[PDB]
């Protein structure tokens, strides 16, 4: 086997605005096998709901998948994406930034 | 202006060599227009484009066996190769395969693609001629020699240069107004101070399609790479994708810099500086 | 539409 560490992005669908809804993504890539653990997290706190999309590879034979979910982002609460696979001892924890 | 249509096989075993998972998916270009998923309850090979609805129910039969077609002879590749190279019951293998075709703007055949890989890593994979196999080590040399004694290339070409041909023509044709546009990118930068005498300059491109773009920074009209960050083209979940660019600048000389975007969509390259 | 000649690698 080999093995690929994820690559793991925080970001909005549209451009963070407090107040109106948007969609909260985290686009993990480059990693293999496929088996992932992936979670949304508001204030440390799994989101419920969560969808993803249909599992799919690049040209190096690395997974991606988009993990997505509808939230309305605000100045105070705090997002998050929890990662967990086989290449990671603990689970990576990503913070949303409006700015990336 | 060439188009492709890509399909993307992937058969993930079991403990204990249970029934496993498998997961297909199709693209015209990058639009994922077709899906199947072992897990999933229909069993069936479901829609994921609005122009691919429009196909008959012959065509999502068909479609249906050729998958399961596929993932069957997956499932029992997986289970000899555990055996071959003496791997843990307890364990999860991975075979995915890649193929399709490309086609230029007049709809002819420019290339076609078929490979597998076992565990991450190269397995078996068609030449550019549609006519010889380059293989991996070990087990793939057996399936080498025993796909070329087959004569298994000429049906692959077959289709390749055929089947694949005529219904990327036929879903370009459906979904011409999806397929053949382009959505430019909308394109803003901002300002995040480092310290008092840095600060990073971020330019961004938001809700474009295709997914090829293009960003690079200048200094004073020179191609500037030095404390440059660029991360990859990420999917906005809507059809379009996003991308940006980021560079290290000392304080007031920010508009010594510049953003160059090059996208399908733009008649003109974009050039961005801070104001 | 999916490819129809199904190959066994082994
Ligand atoms: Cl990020
Ligand atoms: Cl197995
Ligand atoms: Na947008
Ligand atoms: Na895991």
């Amino acid at each position: 086997m080999i093995q690929r560490t994820p690559k793991i992005q925080v970001y909005s669908r549209h451009p963070a605005e407090n107040g109106k809804s948007n969609f909260l993504n985290c686009y993990v890539s480059g990693f293999h096998p496929s088996d992932i653990e992936v979670d949304l997290l508001k204030n440390g706190e799994r989101i419920e709901k969560v969808e993803h999309s249909d599992l799919s590879f690049s040209k190096d034979w690395s997974f991606y998948l988009l993990y997505y979910t509808e939230f309305t982002p605000t100045e105070k609460d705090e997002y998050a994406c929890r990662v967990n696979h086989v290449t990671l001892s603990q689970p990576k924890i990503v913070k949303w930034d409006r700015d990336m | 202006g060439s188009h492709s249509m890509r399909y993307f096989y992937t058969s993930v075993s079991r403990p204990g060599r249970g029934e496993p998972r498998f997961i297909a998916v199709g693209y015209v270009d990058d639009t994922q227009f077709v899906r199947f998923d072992s897990d999933a309850a229909s069993q069936r090979m479901e829609p994921r484009a609005p122009w691919i609805e429009q196909e008959g129910p012959e065509y999502w039969d068909q479609e249906t066996r050729n998958v399961k077609a596929q993932s069957q002879t997956d499932r029992v590749d997986l289970g000899t190769l555990r055996g071959y190279y003496n791997q843990s019951e307890d364990g999860s293998h991975t075979i995915q395969i890649m193929y399709g075709c490309d086609v230029g703007p007049d709809g002819r055949f420019l290339r076609g693609y078929r490979q597998d890989a076992y565990d991450g890593k190269d397995y078996i994979a068609l030449n550019e001629d549609l006519r010889s196999w380059t293989a991996a080590d070990m087990a793939a040399q057996i399936t080498k020699r025993k796909w070329e004694a087959a004569h298994a290339a000429e049906q692959q070409r077959a289709y390749l240069e055929g089947r694949c041909v005529e219904w990327l023509r036929r879903y370009l044709e459906n979904g011409k107004e999806t397929l053949q546009r382009t959505d430019p990118p909308k394109t803003h930068m901002t300002h995040h101070p480092i310290s008092d005498h840095e600060a990073t300059l971020r330019c961004w491109a938001l809700g474009f399609y295709p997914a090829e773009i293009t960003l690079t920074w200048q200094r004073d009209g020179e191609d500037q790479t030095q404390d440059t960050e660029l991360v990859e083209t990420r999917p906005a979940g809507d059809g379009t994708f996003q991308k940006w660019a980021a560079v290290v600048v000392p304080s007031g000389e920010e508009q010594r810099y510049t953003c160059h975007v090059q996208h399908e969509g733009l008649p003109k390259p974009l050039t961005l500086r801070w104001e | 539409s999916v490819l129809n000649d199904i190959l066994a690698r082994l």
